[PDB]
């Protein structure tokens, strides 16, 4: 239950160094420890290293010469250095911290971000309203031709959240991504009521409101 | 090195029991603690069971864990199984370095679930999109089961340059969705009087339309 | 009154600070 | 925070 967030480059190149970190809200940076895991795409959970209050590092054996682990509780920053990446390090990282109550301890997990390995150029999403289609009405945004994932999408700020349906991203031949959002709403609600998406796009430190009328 | 290996998939219908083992190669089950982990769509993992046996106060009771020394194995069971515990599962425990090592996952699978028509979305091209000289249909297709859609387009004559297609992923409710994208110029869309999108899943096909 | 500095283990002491 | 399975104490 920490609200652990993990930040990093989205996109790096083959051969350089892929460096992460993570912070904790919501407990202590002190004592415990701190572990690394990451998950390629459709792929199942690999553990990287765990580094503790005493200073002790551990590491996946298949890991060891690349990966640096080290933690600064003043700072409240969790670190990771990959180097040599290649696409085999594209993967979600996920960061985990024990939760800690009076008497009981189990491992909590940060919502993970998104590396790839890739040469290609990050490049910012495009993005157009997709008018009401119509007792309920749908409207959208299309978000187009950018890349590295993920693109996230919400709606009047988080404001709108019942409804709402971000499906997953077509990969094009170009390969660039595209995705929509779309969300239902009353359609008495269309003159009443304005609705915007909220698209980011963290690699290309791309943010967008696109207002969706009728 | 010492693996954890997991049955790639389990299913059970509706109120049966079912067991995941994870089976360590080398060493004993019994000298590290074991965790087992649950994976939903588009999310992080979550601790179910821990420390072999215990259990995080908002995890169904229906969950345990057990370790057998004889088959050197850990099981997770769910006991009165529902469709909510569809996801993917994965053990971890240690090797005698105490680094984590992570078995390689379970899908589980809840049957008989009900067929689920798909609804079917489809927008035309925005103006705005067409301002900057391009267009792009978009056919959204959600809240389907089984997992497997065919998507056809249609301008009688069958449109069939251009597509781009996602294949179905799961949703949260165990239900699918996936989308369909056509290209297309601005000349192209005001040139022909309507563009439909035909959804077929297993036998009924759902076909929406839109105009200039 | 004791918190962890390292994992805990199975059938295995570890480090803890007291208090 | 636990309270006094098998402790060393730095
Ligand atoms: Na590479
Ligand atoms: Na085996
Ligand atoms: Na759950
Ligand atoms: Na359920
Ligand atoms: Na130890
Ligand atoms: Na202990």
């Amino acid at each position: 239950h920490l609200q652990l967030q993990e930040s990093g480059p989205g996109l790096v190149k083959p051969s350089e160094t892929l460096s992460l970190t993570c912070a904790v809200s919501g407990g202590s940076s002190s004592d415990y420890w701190w572990s690394w895991i990451r998950q390629p795409p459709g792929k199942g959970l690999e553990w990287i290293g765990r580094i503790d209050s005493i200073g002790n590092t551990y590491y996946n054996p298949s890991l060891r010469s690349r990966v640096t682990l080290s933690v600064d509780t003043s700072k409240n920053q969790f670190s990771l250095e990959l180097t040599s990446v290649t696409a085999a390090d594209t993967a979600v990282y996920y960061c985990a911290r024990p939760y800690c109550a009076i008497g009981r301890c189990y491992e909590s997990w940060g919502q993970g971000v998104l590396v790839t390995v890739s040469s290609a150029s990050t490049k910012g999403p495009s993005v157009f309203p997709l008018a009401p289609s119509s007792g309920t009405a749908a409207l959208g945004c299309l978000v187009k031709d950018y890349f590295p994932e993920p693109v996230t999408v919400s709606w009047n700020s988080g404001a709108l959240t019942s409804g709402v349906h971000t499906f997953p991203a077509v990969l094009q031949s170009s390969g660039l991504y595209s995705l929509s959002s779309v969300v239902t709403v009353p359609s008495s609600s269309l003159g009443t009521q304005t609705y915007i998406c909220n698209v980011n796009h963290k690699p290309s430190n791309t943010k967008v409101d696109k207002r969706v009328e009728p | 090195e010492v693996v954890f290996t997991q049955p790639h998939s389990v299913s059970g219908s509706p109120g049966q029991t079912v067991t995941i083992s994870c089976t360590r190669t080398s060493g004993s089950i019994d000298s590290e603690y074991v965790q087992w982990y649950q994976q939903r769509p588009g999310s992080a993992p979550t601790i179910v069971i821990y420390r072999d046996n215990q259990r995080p106060s908002g995890v169904p009771d229906r969950f345990s864990g057990s370790i057998d020394s004889s088959s050197n194995s850990a099981s997770l069971a769910i006991s009165g199984l529902k469709s909510e515990d569809e996801a993917d599962y994965y053990c971890q425990s240690s090797d005698d370095s105490y680094n984590w090592v992570f078995g390689g996952g379970t899908r589980l699978t809840v049957l008989g679930q009900p067929k689920a028509a798909p609804s079917v979305t489809l927008f035309p091209p925005s103006s705005e999109e067409l301002q900057a000289n391009k267009a792009t249909l978009v056919c959204l297709i959600s809240d389907f089961y089984p997992g497997a859609v065919t998507v056809a387009w249609k301008a009688s004559s069958p449109v069939k340059a251009g597509v781009e297609t996602t294949t179905p992923s799961k949703q949260s409710n165990n239900k699918y969705a996936a989308s369909s994208y056509l290209s297309l110029t601005p000349e192209q869309w005001k040139s022909h009087r309507s563009y439909s999108c035909q959804v077929t899943h297993e036998g009924s096909t759902v076909e929406k339309t839109v105009a200039p | 009154d004791i918190v962890p500095l390292e994992e805990e283990r199975k059938g295995n002491s570890s480090k803890y600070r007291l208090i």
